[PDB]
C-alpha cells in the first residue's frame, strides 16, 4: 500500500515558553499542504497553506505561529513562546489543489503544554478477570482493562490475544475521564473491555494482554524528582484462561 | 464580510437503520467548494464529499449532499445508518483566501439489541490493583448510563462491542472505585436501569 499523509512527531509535551517544530509529508503527487489547529474550545482553525515553496493563504494566528515548505513539498510549522492554550491536535492536510480537490488529512501531532513536567505521570494498568456469574448466565466472559492516573492524555490502549492484536469483541472508551474534573492538569483514566466465549476463556493456554503505550518526556528533558522519570513507555497487564 | 459556518444538530443519537439528516449553513455565499468530512476519536479527518460551487449535489454510497450556494446551505443525507457511521461530521467551505470549518455534528448510531439481558457483574480483583470493578452489560440501547453521585466512583459511558464471529453486539458501562463503602449492588444507583436487571449474589 501507498503512504497517506505523514506527520512527525506524533506526541509532544512541553513547558510554557518553549518552542516546537512539526513536519508533514504530503501524499505523493500532492503539492498543496495546509495546517490546522484543533482544540475542544475553538474547534478546527486554519493556520496556513503552502504550494511550490510559498505561503498561498493564511488564517488569523499571531506571528509566533509560522510555516514553510521545501522543494519536495514537505512542510514544517513552528510555534514559539508556547502557552497552555496552545495544547491541541495540529493537523496537516494535503491536496492536489485545495480550490477543487479533496483535502486529505494526517493523523496530527498531539501537543500538550504544561506548567511543570512534575505534572506528567504514566498510567497504571490492570486487567480484571471475568465474573463467574457472567460465564454461567451468558456463556461469555468480559475482561476489563483499566489505565489510570496518567497525564497528559497521550495513550494508546490495545488488546492482544496469544500474541495477535484483536478488535473483535473490544470496546475502549472514546475519551478518558478526568479523575479530578475541576482541575486543568487533572490526571486521566481510561477503560476497555474484551469479551470472548466462555469456551475460549476456559482454556488455560489462552493468553490475554492489555497494552498501553504512553508518550512522555524526552531524554533531553531534565528530571530531578525522586520518582521514576515519566519517559515514553509501555505499561501492560495480562491474564491466562482458567478451567474453573 | 465575515464567513460563519453553522452545523446542527451538535449531537445526534439514533437507532441503526434510520436515515439521518445533517445541516450546514454559511453566511457568505462566495465559496469555491463545500466539503464534508468524518472524524473518529483519536484520528484525523476523512474526506467524504466535495461539492464544487457550480454543482448542486454529490453522491457516494449511502451519502448524498446537496448544495444551495445562493441560500448558503448544504444538507448531508445518510441513508440506512450503521454503527460504523458513528463519528463527528464536519462541514467546511473554501473561500477566496480562507478556509472555515463548522463545529461538527457528533453522530452516534446505536445497535439494535435483539435479546437484552441486563445485568450488573463484579469482576475479580487484580492482585496488581486496589480497585473494585463492576460491569453493567447487555442492556438495550435506550438505557442511559449516568455518572455517580460520588466523586470517587468512576463510571464510563456505554460502549458497544461486536463479537463478529457470533453476530452478537452488546452494550456495557464500567464502574470502579477504591473506596471501601462501595458495592456493585449500588454502583449504578444514579442511572435509570431496567427493572429486570440481573444482580447475581456475590
Amino acid at each position: 500500500m501507498k503512504a497517506g499523509v505523514t506527520q512527525t512527531p506524533r506526541y509532544l509535551i512541553k513547558t510554557r515558553g518553549q518552542q516546537v517544530t512539526l513536519s508533514c509529508s504530503p501524499i505523493s503527487g500532492h503539492r498543496s499542504v495546509s495546517w490546522y489547529q484543533q482544540t475542544p474550545g475553538q474547534g478546527l482553525q486554519f493556520l496556513f497553506e503552502y504550494f511550490s515553496e510559498t505561503q498561498r493563504n493564511k488564517g488569523n494566528f499571531p506571528g509566533r505561529f509560522s510555516g514553510r515548505q521545501f522543494s519536495n513539498s514537505r512542510s514544517e510549522m513552528n510555534v514559539s513562546t508556547l502557552e497552555l492554550g496552545d495544547s491541541a491536535l495540529y493537523l496537516c492536510a494535503s491536496s492536489f489543489d485545495s480550490g477543487n480537490s479533496p483535502l486529505h488529512f494526517g493523523n496530527g501531532t498531539r501537543l500538550t503544554v504544561t506548567e511543570d513536567l512534575n505534572k506528567v505521570f504514566p498510567p497504571e494498568v490492570a486487567v480484571f478477570e471475568p465474573s463467574e456469574a457472567e460465564i454461567s448466565h451468558t456463556q461469555k466472559a468480559t475482561l476489563v482493562c483499566l489505565a489510570t492516573g496518567f497525564f497528559p492524555d497521550h495513550v494508546e490502549l490495545s488488546w492482544w490475544v496469544n500474541g495477535k492484536e484483536v478488535h473483535s469483541g473490544v470496546c475502549t472508551d472514546p475519551q478518558p475521564l478526568k479523575e479530578q474534573p475541576a482541575l486543568n492538569d487533572s490526571r486521566y483514566s481510561l477503560s476497555s473491555r474484551l469479551r470472548v466465549s466462555a469456551t475460549f476463556w476456559q482454556n488455560p493456554r489462552n493468553h490475554f494482554r492489555c497494552q498501553v503505550q504512553f508518550y512522555g518526556l524526552s531524554e533531553n528533558d531534565e528530571w530531578t524528582q525522586d520518582r521514576a522519570k515519566p519517559v515514553t513507555q509501555i505499561v501492560s497487564a495480562e491474564a491466562w484462561g482458567r478451567a474453573d | 464580510m465575515k464567513q460563519e459556518v453553522t452545523q446542527i444538530p451538535a449531537a445526534l443519537s439514533v437507532p441503526e437503520g434510520e436515515n439521518l439528516v445533517l445541516n450546514c449553513s454559511f453566511t457568505d455565499s462566495a465559496i469555491y467548494n463545500l466539503q464534508w468530512f468524518r472524524q473518529d476519536p483519536g484520528k484525523g479527518l476523512t474526506s467524504l464529499l466535495l461539492i464544487q460551487s457550480s454543482q448542486r449535489e454529490q453522491t457516494s454510497g449511502r451519502l448524498n449532499a446537496s448544495l444551495d450556494k445562493s441560500s448558503g446551505r448544504s444538507t448531508l443525507y445518510i441513508a440506512a445508518s450503521q454503527p460504523g457511521d458513528s463519528a463527528t461530521y464536519l462541514c467546511a467551505v473554501t473561500n477566496f483566501n480562507k478556509f472555515y470549518f463548522g463545529s461538527g455534528t457528533k453522530l452516534n448510531v446505536k445497535p439494535n439489541i435483539q435479546n437484552p439481558d441486563p445485568a450488573v457483574y463484579q469482576l475479580r480483583d487484580s492482585k496488581s490493583s486496589d480497585k473494585s470493578v463492576c460491569l453493567f452489560t447487555d442492556f438495550d440501547s435506550q438505557t442511559n448510563v449516568s455518572q455517580s453521585k460520588d466523586s470517587d466512583v468512576y463510571i464510563t459511558d456505554k460502549c458497544v462491542l461486536d463479537m463478529r464471529s457470533m453476530d452478537f453486539k452488546s452494550n456495557s458501562a464500567v464502574a470502579w472505585s477504591n473506596k471501601s463503602d462501595f458495592a456493585c449492588a449500588n454502583a449504578f444507583n444514579n442511572s435509570i436501569i431496567p427493572e429486570d436487571t440481573f444482580f447475581p449474589s456475590p
